[PDB]
């Protein structure tokens, strides 16, 4: 019954074509008459439809938002250069003769490029270089070879104008300029059988046609007046600029009528070709751009198809859709990964259709009896015959009643429904993902912390879209492809996306690290509250003084593991490799080693697991961070993506309960150091400072050594900040060392959970050297930077490097030279923001088609093989083992692990 | 000695005698004074094309703000009245016709040519020298600065441009053709002229002109301007050998002109081919006349002068190419000049003035001709007056001001004020913009240029593509205004300079510039400039004139322009500052004013071409000998809204400049007018606070008059999962007590039409038969006249105001239903409802609705230091862990941010609140000179507390102490404007767009969200088509078309015959169904307007 669009096929409209496709045909300047009724014969003519209330269209009767619209035409009194095509027309004029029309080439070289063309000239390229070398081999010829007669040079004048430098008396030329009627004649009789010598079609095209005798005039339906505020009709471009066109052509045609001079026509008929030429393209080359009485340029047929807000790019590769909601984030721990909350105002008003079968009558007659106010309510039922009523107070227990097999529902959201979650921009494809509804009371979405990072989302004010999928089809899709937990491995490396960020691995190391124990009820509570099903607690691992028990955190951690996991590897916090190089003696000796003999040599440096009990180490972003993580890529690989969603819920409650019970803070005292370290800081500082005036006096009297290929003012540059850049590490070098890991900021700067070790450098010992652009500040006065230096100063801190910390407080003129530092990194940013995004699109569109076949090939869309196997060994990226194929080692252990037990 | 104490009490004199928006009023004070008649002098007088007969212009004056009274009389206007009816605040303008007749003048006649928006407490302003128990009566907030224009009752404020400075010699390097490059913009009479001198490879100088095709040669059109001797070019460029040689390889090669004329008509053919000999003489010697730096004038005289002009500007290009001297680097201040409101105003007064001119010219040879002669002469007052056009200038300068498009291309130049609180307001009122383009990156121009120092904030700039081009002007700031420049002149010659026309520039001899044209050469420039420092201190010249010499290229630079950007200094001398004790003394008892201590030469403004000579100190104790000025106050530097961040040098930049743009935001007691005021948007914190840490700068400003937040308790711990990634978490308790409550305004507006043909809106309930009535339910708020009763709870769409309008011919006896309803998804109490007259006498009701917001989740708080989040989770008090010492946080924060984000200055503040709410006074948080950390520590200590600001706590669940001591402080928080209730939004169907079928734009007509061409290619990426197919099909636009196969033409349906037909090809029998998107199909009917023909191809399945 229903069919489809195979394929599209171009052309050039014959004058036939368009008189015959026409409704009407145009004769009145005019939109409106006084009352408000469309002119007869005018602009706004009923025959190609109706826009205002209450109008019937007479071509095809309809109403304004029934009737599609009818083409109309303008007979123009003289024809006129069609912009898009003069380019064209000089390529063909230059090319051909001027009395038989014929190629400007000879038979046998015709033949032979006949020959060249057929060879696949679909490809548009080699089409073009062959034409563009036909078009340069019949330009070099005086004479017609096929008949005897002079042919003159064509000089083309943009935008539509053509000169014929032909000779006269005295030898000496006048540049004849050519007529449109003169140039239609030309093109007129050409022949059909050396057109694709010429790059055109016999059939799809003409190149009479390219000079236009007859206008066509878009639908009222493509030309919507807006009635203003005011109560005065807003006409838009297009008509006014028609309105125009009709004008012109009228008194063109009173004026031929009247016999009018020679040089008036010619006048009228640029005039003509003007509002013709910017009706079609008002950003033509050459041409001043036509105005609106505001003062601003008018927007046309060729404006409407181009830029971002065009029609290609703004109503058809994307546009406004419906069953959608937009508010602000809020985080919420409690909730599974794949689930998102739905404030209960946006689920009363989206609706998700659902058809009434005989396992779910009850359910829907209880949401339409409801009503559209509760929360578990309907909006709307469709009959079997598909009229739509809406539900009301006074229709409840009746439509309830009429409810039966074949039914439609638009009933409010539930939980466990699905739907489309999006922050913008929308940079890799997890960035759009499905989760299951969740309602909740307040007005903000809420989403899991540990699907934070594929979103690039913080709760600072950031606003995510939300989608409904209307079509079973289309849920199912949604719940099959787009579930949170199938994307939790990162397609571009191979490794997690989704994972435990700041607090989560803050109380995995609180938890894990050495020292740590819990008491009775603090087990009970925490593993209540991750949601293990536990109903034993195990031995205790110690006894506290008075009797009491106490759990060390590896064993609470372990009950989250598998319980046939095994795993070693070295985490961030590995310091002292002596450690860490028995435990790895010890294990590499025997693959099982006594767990009574690693508890021994447990470090904290060193993670190892043994039939999910863990023996050594501490959580770090190592273990489940989504950079670093292992024991979750081994999970995700090993048992499933339920089990992965399962292990990340537990890890992430228990963590964040421990931050909690425990205590964790910051204070002005975590970078309080002792008065040595300062006493260090200062001499380090002094002594970079005495070796940069060292070098810079050496400079100064020309003893300076200059490096290769270097001027010797860059050799100077070059060593201050070095020496500088020297002076800021050995000053965090300490800085580093007296903070010890008792620090709750250096616990999150090397954990990774947040910050690193610069921040701690620059707000404790030093800011060290700014710098814009890569060298030293220099955009000050003639000579110096701040008025408060001696011109010519070439000191370290006449140029930017700033001695103080955040802590210690900056002088003014330190403060400056850092705001200058600052402000590189803010227009960096900016900008490089949009060329990265403009970069990406590009390469979308020319990478957008490709896919992989049944055979394994990549084949372009035309067939053509790009790869005759995918990533030449066939592993999808994300399913790979971290770019690896596929990892020997793991399987190897694991497999002997397996059996040797 | 002096104490920076004692600088700052001398520092605050000058925002005290000064304040904040002399940049707007000093230049709109001149402008009146003077800018009127110097455009009215421009024009001379009216040339009508009558028979001996001419109009003399003579004065011109500004009246009193007033507005003619459709049905009444002019009568005084106040600011108030203004903004609630929707005028313009204007005064008339009153100019004399002196008529001229046989040549002899007579009596002149007063006219008036139109009105003239009044900036705001102007010195023609109303509201000038008036009291604050004067200002209150009349309705206005005695803190109210004033500085800016009311336009059809909306407050419109005119942005600084940042202009290169006019008739200035910048010299580039054209690497790209390895060539030198020298520019001027040439002034006059508002016109400009960018005219260059290059130097190509050759080394033949050529010389660039506005309308002339191609470079014509430099030895040529110097030799069109006279001075064809080849011994006067050379005399004209200079005299060092090296210049003389490649004058005379010039000159050599341009030994092919001979004389002036020979050159006037080479031009005449460049600038006119193909016209007659004479017409291309004359247009071309027009050119010269006209074209080639017009500030040196447009006399044929003004030859020499010229080309003296030209030679200098020749003997840069080539002082460039030999390294003589350095690049222009025009990022440097000296070569910037800001475009205040008078200068514009003058720019737009000029060309509304020359359309009037020409109306008018217009209208009286129309006159004449029509009505005769006798008439004309008989009454010569009738005829004048009655042809003058007012509403033409009117129009155009009111439109110019209101939407913001400039003559001459300029953009963006008026701006609506912002009025969110009282920062916000002073900081708009404070700017200059860059007029480059946003996208371009800009690498050079958006950096923070070192001679920013004191003009110019260095943190307060916006974040996304605007960073870097537009920026504030700091405290320190004061923009000049032009002195009279002949005075400046005749006083410089006076000094003993020789004029150039006596002897040429020796090197011996440095060169004298006054505002970039050179005036003469003297022997010794130091002891000139010496000269004129000491008449300028003593008070024998206008402070505004700045001096500065160069010594490598032995020039003397005079500035007395206007739009520079200077700061104040204080002079020392031999090592010993000239401000002494007994100076602060008297200023401190009011006895001794700024403007006393500017004429006694103790301090003196220094702009960016003088403060090159100077070696500033930054503090009393660092002063030597070798200092040539003192800097009054270093903390001074920072911009108003940057002013606000306590201990500002403890964090990292880009948090300031995060905090200083989020001042602009937050909630607070903008203006004590807040409840008559008519704002579109409005807000109020119900209790602001005073901050408790605060800078001493801000009480000074104003702002503690009008705060724009509250304090809050706040612990530093990581309480649960609901705090991370910068969420925060409130005590429910505190907010039901009133902590960070506000209230919502939103203005809306209604006016009873009067269209033409004698049809008008009414004023009235709509009964059920007209069209469009909407529920009876919505009506249920109304009263009799058809305004809606105060005090009366709205909900959403609820109507207003009920208004009836006439009806439409598609219908008839109809009235449409076109009633003003509330917001679709807001809600509140309507508070005020207004009724007036606007300026056609036709009614106008505006009516406020108040909107209660309590803090939930999703509202946005931001501390001043950068840090902002969202309230992740409301929590009752008895759960919050509380102090051992009987403290309960209002606010919890994640420890987790701070390293990060490095602002060590919220830490410092978190102790230095809590240290002054337990000292019983409030702590100071200046810039530089705050408090210092070690104090308040010591201080905190001495208190019973622990020197690290750490408590200890008890968990409020488990009821027993958390194991490690918390950081609990008080830190000044903002609620800011962006709550949560504004920014939800859901669409089910609603309503479309006409054109394209699609869902509506925006939250206020029940819009549909954006679905962009990342999102596609995301969904292509997961592979899932049919999730794409449903959301670009069905949700937006879908529709059946029928396409006729045998010619892909698509068909037609008619609903008249129950048929469907092809036209194009008259085909029945083969028309099938095809399912396609509106917008597609609307794209074929684009293609189809051309002549593109796309054939559809059907296929089955
Ligand atoms: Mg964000
Ligand atoms: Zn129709
Ligand atoms: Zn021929
Ligand atoms: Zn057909």
């Amino acid at each position: 019954m229903k069919k489809v669009i195979g394929s599209i096929e171009f052309g050039i409209l014959s004058p036939q074509e368009i008189r015959k496709m026409s409704a009407v045909e145009v004769t009145v300047p005019d939109t409106y008459d006084d009352d408000g009724y469309p002119i007869e014969g005018g602009v706004m003519d009923k025959r190609m439809g109706v826009i205002d209330p209450g109008l019937r269209c007479e071509t095809c009767g309809g109403r304004a938002g029934e009737c599609p619209g009818h083409f109309g035409h303008i007979e123009l009194a003289r024809p006129v250069i069609h912009v898009g095509f003069a380019k064209t027309i000089y390529r063909i004029l230059e090319s051909t003769c001027r009395e038989c029309g014929r190629i400007k080439l000879t038979d046998e070289e015709i033949e032979e490029y006949m020959k060249k063309i057929e060879l696949a000239r679909n490809r548009r390229s080699e089409f073009n270089e062959i034409i563009k070398e036909i078009h340069k081999k019949a330009k070099e010829r005086m004479v017609c070879p096929h008949c005897g007669a002079p042919q003159y040079p064509i000089k083309f004048e943009k935008p539509t104008i053509y000169w014929e430098i032909r000779k006269d008396e005295q030898g000496n030329e006048y540049r004849h300029r050519l007529m449109p009627t003169e140039v239609r004649d030309w093109l007129e009789k050409i022949p059909d059988k050396d057109l694709p010598l010429l790059g055109l079609d016999p059939e799809k095209s003409r190149p009479e046609w390219m000079v236009l005798t007859v206008l066509p005039v878009p639908p009222v339906t493509a030309r919507p007046s807006i009635t203003l505020e005011t109560g005065i009709r807003a006409e838009d471009d297009l008509t006014h600029k028609l309105v125009d066109i009709i004008r012109i052509n009228n008194r063109l045609k009173q004026n031929i009528e009247a016999g009018a001079p020679q040089l008036i026509i010619e006048d009228l008929w640029d005039l003509l070709q003007y509002h013709v030429t910017t009706y079609i393209n008002n950003e033509a080359p050459g041409v001043p751009p036509a105005k609106h009485k505001s003062g601003r340029p008018l927007k046309t047929l060729a404006q409407r198809l181009k830029g971002k807000e065009g029609r290609f790019r703004g109503n058809l590769s994307g546009k406004r859709v419906n069953f959608s909601a937009r508010t602000v984030i809020s985080p919420d721990p409690m909730i599974s990964i794949n689930e998102v909350g739905v404030p209960v105002e946006v689920a009363m008003e989206l609706t998700v259709p659902e058809k009434v079968t005989e396992f779910n009558i009850e359910r829907l007659r209880k949401m339409v009896l409801n009503g559209p106010d509760k929360y578990p309510g309907a909006n709307y039922v469709i009959d079997p015959e598909g009229r739509r009523r809406r539900i009301m107070d006074s229709n409840k227990e009746t439509l309830a009643n009429q409810l039966d097999i074949g039914w439609t529902v638009e009933r409010h959201l539930m939980d466990g429904d699905i739907v489309l979650f999006n922050r913008q921009p929308s940079l890799h494809r997890m960035s759009i993902m499905a989760h299951r509804v969740r309602v909740m009371p307040y007005r903000t979405f809420r989403l899991n912390l540990a699907v934070c990072p594929p979103y690039n989302a913080d709760f600072d004010g950031d606003e995510m879209n939300l989608h409904v999928p209307q079509t079973e089809e289309a849920q199912a899709e949604a719940r099959i492809l787009m579930e949170v937990q199938n994307h939790i491995i990162s397609p571009r490396y191979g490794g997690p996306i989704i994972g435990g960020i700041q607090d989560h691995i803050s109380g995995g190391y609180l938890l894990t690290r050495e020292g740590a124990y819990f008491t009775r009820d603090e087990v009970e509570q925490m593993l209540m509250f991750a949601g293990v099903d536990i109903t034993e607690l195990p031995e205790p691992d110690k006894y506290d003084e008075n009797g009491n028990p106490l759990w060390s955190g590896k064993t609470i951690f372990s009950l989250l593991l598998p319980e046939d996991l095994t795993v070693w590897y070295r985490n961030k916090l590995c310091d002292e490799p002596e450690r860490c190089e028995a435990l790895e003696k010890l294990i590499e000796e025997k693959l099982m080693p006594d767990p009574e003999e690693v508890r021994k040599l447990a470090y904290d440096g060193f993670v190892y697991i043994q039939n999910g009990k863990l023996l050594s180490g501490a959580i770090d972003k190592k273990a489940y961070g989504r950079e670093d993580g292992i024991i979750l890529d081994l999970i995700v690989r090993e048992y499933g993506v339920e089990r992965a969603r399962q292990f990340l819920d537990q890890v992430t409650k228990l963590t964040i309960w421990v931050i909690t019970h425990k205590g964790f803070t910051t204070g002005i005292d975590d970078e309080d150091l002792p008065e040595e370290a300062r006493d260090r800081i200062r001499e380090i500082i002094r002594e970079a400072e005495e070796r940069v005036n060292k070098l810079i006096e050496a400079y100064k009297r020309g003893e300076l050594e200059p490096l290769p290929g270097k001027s010797l003012e860059d050799t100077l540059e070059s060593l201050i900040m070095a020496v500088l850049a020297e002076a800021r590490d050995n000053a965090g070098a300490v800085a580093e060392k007296y903070l010890g890991m008792d620090n709750h900021t250096v616990i999150m700067a090397k954990t990774g959970a947040r910050g690193k070790i610069l921040n701690i450098t620059q707000m404790a010992a030093l800011l060290g050297q700014q710098s814009i652009r890569g060298k030293r500040l220099y955009r000050g006065f003639r000579g110096r930077v701040l008025s408060h230096f001696k011109p010519g100063d070439l000191g370290a801190r006449a140029k930017g490097f700033v001695v103080n910390s955040y802590k210690s407080g900056l002088t003014p003129q330190e403060y400056f030279f850092h705001a200058m530092g600052g402000r590189e990194g803010l227009v960096d940013t900016a900008v490089r923001t949009a060329q990265s995004g403009y970069m990406q699109r590009r390469l979308i569109n020319a990478l957008q088609d490709l896919k992989v076949e049944y055979d394994g090939t990549v084949r372009s869309p035309e067939g053509i093989i790009v790869q005759f196997k995918y990533g030449e060994d066939g592993v999808d990226p994300m399913k790979s083992w971290r770019g690896k194929t596929v990892d020997v080692d793991r399987i190897i252990v694991r497999t002997l692990l397996k059996m040797r037990g | 000695d002096v104490t920076p104490d004692d600088l700052w009490i001398v520092m605050e004199s000058y925002w005290q005698e000064k304040g904040l928006v002399r940049q707007h009023l000093d230049s709109y004070n001149a402008f009146i004074e003077r800018g009127l008649q110097e455009v009215v002098n421009e024009f001379g007088g009216i040339k009508p094309d009558i028979p001996d007969f001419e109009v003399k212009f003579g004065k011109i004056r500004v009246g009193e703000p007033e507005f003619q009274e459709p049905h009444g009389q002019r009568k005084p206007l106040y600011p108030m009245d203004a903004r609630i009816r929707n005028l313009t605040y204007a005064a008339p303008l009153y100019l004399e016709m002196i008529p001229v007749i046989k040549g002899v003048e007579q009596d002149p006649v007063e006219v008036r040519i139109g009105e003239l928006p009044i900036m705001l407490k102007s010195k023609v302003c109303r509201l000038y020298g008036l009291s604050d128990e004067e200002l209150i009566k009349l309705g206005e907030d005695p803190k109210d600065p004033g500085g800016y224009f009311i336009i059809n009752g909306s407050e419109r404020v005119i942005v600084s441009i940042e202009d290169i400075a006019p008739n200035r010699t910048l010299v580039e390097k054209d690497e790209r053709q390895e060539k030198y490059i020298a520019k001027v913009f040439s002034y006059r009479h508002g016109y400009r002229a960018l005219v260059a001198v290059e130097r190509r490879k050759d080394g033949i100088l050529y010389v660039d002109i506005p309308n002339v095709p191609k470079p014509v040669k430099f030895v040529y059109v110097m030799r069109a301007l006279g001075l064809e001797r080849d011994k006067d070019i050379v005399e004209a460029v200079g005299n060092d050998p090296e210049v003389q040689q490649i004058m005379f390889d010039n000159l050599e090669d341009a030994s092919d002109i001979t004389t002036q004329q020979e050159a006037l008509e080479f031009i005449g053919k460049l600038v006119a081919p193909g016209q007659a000999r004479e017409y291309r003489l004359k247009r071309a010697e027009y050119v010269i006349d006209n074209n080639l730096l017009p500030h040196m004038g447009v006399s044929p005289e003004d030859r020499i002068k010229k080309a003296y002009y030209l030679g200098m500007m020749a003997l840069k290009v080539i002082e460039l190419s030999l390294g003589r001297r350095p690049e222009d680097d025009k990022d440097h201040y000296a070569n910037k000049r800001l475009r205040l409101a008078g200068d514009l105003l003058k720019d737009l007064f000029r060309v509304a003035f020359s359309q009037l001119v020409k109306d008018i010219q217009y209208q009286m040879t129309k006159t004449y001709q029509r009505k005769g002669d006798k008439y004309t002469f008989g009454n010569i007052h009738r005829f004048i007056r009655n042809s003058i056009r007012p509403d033409v200038l009117t129009e155009r300068i009111e439109h110019a001001l209101a939407t913001g498009a400039w003559p001459g291309g300029r953009t963006g130049v008026s701006q609506l004020l912002d009025r969110t609180n009282y920062m916000s307001t002073l900081s708009h009122l404070r700017r200059v913009t860059s007029p480059l383009d946003r996208e371009q990156p800009h690498f050079e121009a958006r950096d923070l240029h070192g001679t920013h120092w004191g003009r110019i904030c260095p943190t307060e700039t916006p974040e996304g593509p605007n960073c870097g081009l537009v920026k504030n002007l700091a405290l320190m700031a004061q923009i000049t205004t032009a002195v009279p420049e002949e005075e400046i002149r005749e006083y410089l010659m006076s000094l003993g300079i020789v004029p150039i026309e006596v002897r040429r520039p020796d090197p011996t001899l440095w060169r004298v510039y006054l505002n970039g044209v050179l005036i003469g050469t003297i022997e010794d420039g130091k002891a000139l400039v010496q000269r004129i420092r000491q008449d300028r201190r003593s008070g024998k010249i206008s402070d505004v004139i700045n001096v500065a010499y160069y010594e490598d290229v032995k020039e003397v630079y005079v500035n007395s322009d206007d739009g520079r950007v200077r700061r104040p200094l204080i002079i020392v001398e031999n090592g010993v500052p000239k401000l002494t004790k007994e100076h602060v003394q008297a200023v401190k008892e009011g006895r001794l004013k700024w403007s006393d201590l500017i004429k006694m030469g103790i301090i003196e403004y220094l702009d960016a071409e003088e403060e090159e000579n100077a070696y500033v100190a930054m503090w009393p104790w660092e002063v030597t000998e070798e200092h040539t000025h003192l800097e009054l106050m270093p903390a001074a530097i920072l911009g108003l809204p940057a002013s606000l961040v306590p201990y500002p040098e403890h964090n990292a930049a880009p948090r300031n400049t995060y905090g200083a743009g989020m001042a602009k935001q937050s909630l607070g007691l903008g203006w004590a007018n807040f409840r008559i005021r008519v704002d579109t948007r409005g807000h109020l914190l119900h209790y602001p606070q005073i901050p408790l840490v605060n800078s001493r700068i801000m009480k000074a400003v104003g702002y503690e008059d009008r705060p724009a937040g509250q304090n809050f308790v706040v612990a530093v711990l990581a309480y649960q999962g609901y705090n991370m990634e910068d969420a925060i978490i409130i005590n429910k308790a505190s907010i039901e007590r009133g902590l960070a409550r506000s209230t919502f305004f939103r203005t809306y507006e209604a006016e009873e039409k009067k269209y033409l043909g004698g049809q008008t809106d009414k004023f009235e309930i709509p009964d059920p038969t007209v069209r469009g009535y909407r529920g009876e339910k919505y009506y249920r708020n109304l009263d009799e006249d058809g305004l809606i009763f105060p005090e009366s709870k709205v909900e959403g769409k609820d109507v207003l105001v009920g208004r009836t309008s006439p009806p439409r011919f598609l219908s008839l006896q109809e009235r449409r239903e076109t009633s003003v309803a509330v917001r679709p998804s807001e809600k509140g109490v309507v508070d005020k409802v207004i009724i007036t007259e606007t300026g056609d006498g036709t009614k106008l009701v505006k009516v406020t609705v108040r909107d209660l917001r309590i803090p939930e989740l999703g509202d946005k708080f931001a501390s001043r230091h950068g840090q902002k989040g969202v309230i992740g989770l409301i929590v009752p008090q008895e759960d919050m862990p509380w102090t051992e010492s009987g403290i309960v946080p209002d606010l919890i924060v994640n420890p987790h941010g701070i390293p990060s984000r490095m602002t060590v200055g919220q830490l410092i503040e978190a102790i230095g609140g809590k240290v002054a709410s337990l000292k019983g006074r409030r702590v100071d948080g200046t810039a530089f000179i705050g408090e210092p950390e070690e104090k308040l520590r010591k201080e905190l200590e001495e208190l019973g507390f622990k020197h690290t600001g750490r408590e200890i706590m008890y968990d409020g669940i488990t009821g027993k102490r958390l194991e490690a001591d918390i950081f609990i402080g008080v830190i000044y928080y903002q609620r800011l404007h962006h709550m949560v209730a504004d920014k939800i939004h859901a669409r089910s169907r609603g309503p479309v767009q006409v054109l394209t079928k699609q869902p509506t734009e925006g939250r206020a007509r029940e819009g549909g969200l954006r679905f962009g061409e990342m999102e596609r290619d995301v969904l292509v990426g997961h592979g899932a088509a049919m999730l794409l197919i449903e959301r670009l099909l069905e949700e937006s636009d879908k529709t059946e078309v029928w396409v006729c196969e045998n010619c892909g033409h698509i068909a037609l349906e008619d609903k008249r015959r129950r048929r469907v037909y092809c036209p194009v090809c008259g085909e029945e029998e083969r028309i099938s169904k095809v399912e396609m998107s509106y917008a597609f199909k609307l794209l074929l009917d684009e293609l189809k307007a051309m002549v593109i023909r796309p054939k559809l191809n059907l296929s089955e399945r």
